[PDB]
């Protein structure tokens, strides 16, 4: 809300760092399991695509105005895959990801970005 | 490891099937090399005996 | 082409033209074999049977470079007037190959 305000009514260049969205999806799994609701994959509810979409798609630039929103969500991939519903649906809504690798950080490389599973 | 779905179960069944064919393939290759080894061993002892006579 | 076979009967191999060396001591023969695999004596070394059964192990230790110097157990002359035991030599060659006492 503050990002959309400061970008589309006062013409700043807001960069948002959405830390660890897996906690947001855990909170949705809690509130979706307390409502006796249809699960998706691994117990997360049906509307998790819609809620991650209505967080993520509130970014970008508009026509005839000055501002900009740049979102960097941060994901903690649970078993460091692209098959869990949190990084999976995150990668479906968003436009590209930057994926970190356990091999390069064991080899001692910073930033350990393997470019093959990452795109923009 | 690999995160288990119904896709990776069939991919690992395919990898198992390829390795089970490869074991029999390499056993056939080892049989052909046994045949050529018992080919060459009598020729080697023949040439060795001719070397002994000379 | 070089030999390490005999003290005096290697002169017949020199009389063939092909060079060689003889010492009748195992370690100076192996040391001239060492300078013969360093300075490669044209790709063939023929070593006495009943002085070195396996010449190749020490040579592949002191030179893991390739097998251009080929190493053969060549027959001693005196034992050559006995009988070669061709059969038993191929027995030990096949057992050096696959370990089995299988007999072709």
């Amino acid at each position: 809300t503050v990002a959309e305000y400061l970008a589309f009514e006062h013409d700043y260049h807001v960069l948002v760092i959405l830390t660890d969205m897996t906690n947001y999806c855990e909170a949705l799994r809690e509130i979706g399991a307390a409502r006796e609701e249809i699960p998706g994959r691994r117990g997360y509810p049906g509307y998790m695509y819609t809620d991650l979409a209505t967080i993520y798609e509130r970014a970008g630039v508009v026509e005839g105005k000055k501002g900009s929103v740049t979102q960097i969500p941060i994901l903690s991939m649970p078993d460091d895959d692209r098959t869990h519903p949190i990084p999976d649906l995150t990668g479906y809504i968003t436009e590209g990801q930057i994926q970190l690798s356990r091999e390069l950080h064991r080899k001692g490389i910073y930033p350990p970005i393997d470019p093959l599973p990452s795109l923009s | 490891q690999v995160s288990p779905t119904r896709m990776n179960l069939l991919q690992r069944r395919g990898q198992l099937r390829l390795a089970q064919k490869g074991v029999d393939l390499l056993k056939k290759k080892r049989d052909a090399l046994v045949a050529e080894f018992f080919g060459l061993v009598r020729e080697a002892m023949e040439a060795r005996k001719a070397l002994d006579q000379a | 082409m070089a030999v390490i076979a005999d003290p005096e009967t290697a002169q017949g191999f020199r009389l063939a033209g092909l060079e060689g060396y003889g010492a009748s001591s195992a370690e100076e023969a192996q040391s001239l074999l060492e300078t013969l695999v360093e300075r490669g004596g044209y790709a063939l070394v023929a070593v006495d049977e009943a002085l070195l059964p396996d010449p190749e192990r020490a040579v592949e230790r002191l030179m893991r470079g390739r097998d251009l110097p080929v190493l053969l157990p060549i027959a001693g002359l005196k034992e050559a007037f006995q009988g070669h035991d061709v059969e038993g030599y191929m027995r030990e060659l096949v057992r050096k190959t696959i370990g089995f006492d299988i007999k072709l």
